[PDB]
């Protein structure tokens, strides 16, 4: 049981979290990034 | 705790912009903390499956 | 009323040992800037030592918490429940004197105080002594470094919003608050600037260039407040008429009326509320699930409990049958 | 991967199907049967 939990617990987290937040970064980040905030008073130049 | 810091590591240095290293981090981190619930649920349900049959036909010696 | 306050009220109601995990707030500035006055006006109730000279001579770690009705407790008068704020202030100053002395000495040992209120967050306010360079009275010759690192040990930690208090009397370039603010928070992402004493500016001068965030551009902007003068403090002026007078001054001054809406203490309270709202999230999906499972663990019995009427034969006999079967 | 799917296909089926229908039988069947209407006709005496 220890072997079959060690061989399987990385897979479940990395199918539900890694390969899903990565897909979200590919295909949805801009869509909601446009929506959050003003979309106009965003990406304002830092004083530097 | 490690991935959410790697996101910060890859947003702090590319983004000179203010508030665009903030909205980006906020959105990505909220998505990650939304996924942590699902993955914890799946891990718990994997354990609850491993408390169901207790097979012996596998390669354990009888 | 703000939804973060309502959420905290609901959290207190459920009574589970959960918290929104807000960042702490530290108010810092030069000596006689107005730090304690701004802090008490943000709290809403007058329970802080405020006078000319050195007054806030010991780091006061306030904890505003939520409960049914209001009182205050220290960590030395254990069991006692201070209720009238004149007594609270007298106890505060006596506690400061009992270790610092009565010759303007200071002590870095924090005074841990807790206040209860019906509609406040589980905040963590930190009032600190102002920054001085030349020792006065019996202070050690390194009083500057002492105050500096003493407040640095509280500010340099993360999740510590900074209230950089500066008077409108001295030119902004001298601000001991802004020096530390830009030293510990370079990008200015957890720093908020407040300009006090706007009624004490020289004839023909105005703080327009700094309140429009042009003279020293800071990301979060500068909020202008006008507290109660020393004469008003001695005359026991009340918060409501003080705020009315501040509003009148902002509407009457030709150089600020175009920003009167964005100036004033209530705006500062609103801005702190906005920052706390933006900081409580990034954990809600974890917390929403954390108590969603809690709701799951009881929804089953809630089914029996929503519609219970005494003498209901159906429920009574069904319960009897299942009890007998499990027996 | 055949070993790991062979050891977790039984467990997967039973933890969801059998070790749950068993608890349904032992807990919830009585409530449904008693709550369904017309108690007088749920138990029909057979002619036999
Ligand atoms: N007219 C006027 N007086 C003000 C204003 N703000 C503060 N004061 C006065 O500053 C004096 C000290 O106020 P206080 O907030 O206690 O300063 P402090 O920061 O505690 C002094 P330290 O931090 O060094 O211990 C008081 O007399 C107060 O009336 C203001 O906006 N207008
Ligand atoms: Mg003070």
């Amino acid at each position: 049981v220890n072997k079959t939990v060690r061989d399987l617990m990385p897979k479940t987290i990395m199918h539900l979290m890694i390969n899903n937040t990565k897909e979200f970064i590919f295909s949805e980040l801009l869509a909601n990034l446009y929506s959050c905030g003003d979309q106009n008073t965003l990406m304002e130049e830092s004083a530097e | 705790s490690e991935l959410i810091s790697t996101v910060r590591q890859c947003t702090k240095k590319l983004q000179q912009y203010p508030r665009l290293r903030e909205e980006m981090e906020r959105i990505v981190t909220t998505h990650i903390r939304e996924r942590e619930g699902r993955t914890k649920e799946q891990v718990m349900l994997l354990i609850d499956i491993e408390l169901a049959y207790m097979n012996t036909n596998h390669e354990d010696f009888i | 009323i703000p939804l973060v306050n309502r959420l905290q009220d609901a959290f207190s109601a459920i009574g589970q040992n959960a918290d929104l995990d807000l960042p702490q707030i530290a108010v810092v500035g030069g000596q006689s800037a107005g730090k304690s006055s701004v802090l008490e006006n943000f709290v809403g109730r007058d329970f802080l030592p405020r006078g000319s000279g050195i007054v806030t001579r010991r780091p006061l770690v306030l904890q505003l918490v939520n409960a049914t009705t209001e009182y205050a407790e220290f960590l030395h008068c254990k069991g006692k429940k201070f209720t009238d704020f004149e007594e609270v202030r007298l106890e505060i100053e006596a506690e400061t004197d009992r270790v610092t002395g009565t010759n303007k000495g200071i002590s870095p040992v924090p005074i841990n105080l807790r206040v209860y209120s019906p509609h406040v967050l589980n905040l963590t306010l930190v009032d600190l002594p102002g920054m001085t360079k030349v020792p006065v009275g019996d202070q050690p010759p390194d009083i500057e470094f002492q105050i500096r690192d003493m407040l640095m040990q509280f500010v340099t930690k993360e999740n510590c919003l900074i209230l950089a208090v500066s008077p409108a009397n001295s030119d902004l370039a001298n601000s001991d608050a802004l020096k530390v603010a830009k030293e510990v928070d370079p990008q200015g992402q957890r720093t908020i600037g407040v300009i006090t004493k706007l009624d004490l500016m020289d004839e023909g001068t105005d703080a327009r260039d700094v309140l429009e965030n042009k003279l020293l551009p800071l990301r979060r902007g500068y909020i202008g407040v006008v507290n109660r003068s020393q004469k008003d403090i001695d005359g026991k002026k009340d918060i409501t008429a003080a705020l009315a007078a501040e509003r009148k001054f902002f509407l009457s001054h030709p150089s600020y009326r175009h920003l009167a809406d964005r100036m004033g203490t209530p705006y500062l309270q609103k801005v702190l509320n906005q920052q706390l709202t933006n900081h409580i999230r990034d954990t809600l999906p974890g917390l929403r699930n954390k108590l969603q499972s809690q709701l799951l663990s009881i929804e089953k019995e809630v089914e029996e409990y929503k519609n219970f009427r005494p003498d209901d034969p159906a429920r009574k006999t069904k319960a009897l049958l299942q009890m007998v079967q499990q027996f």
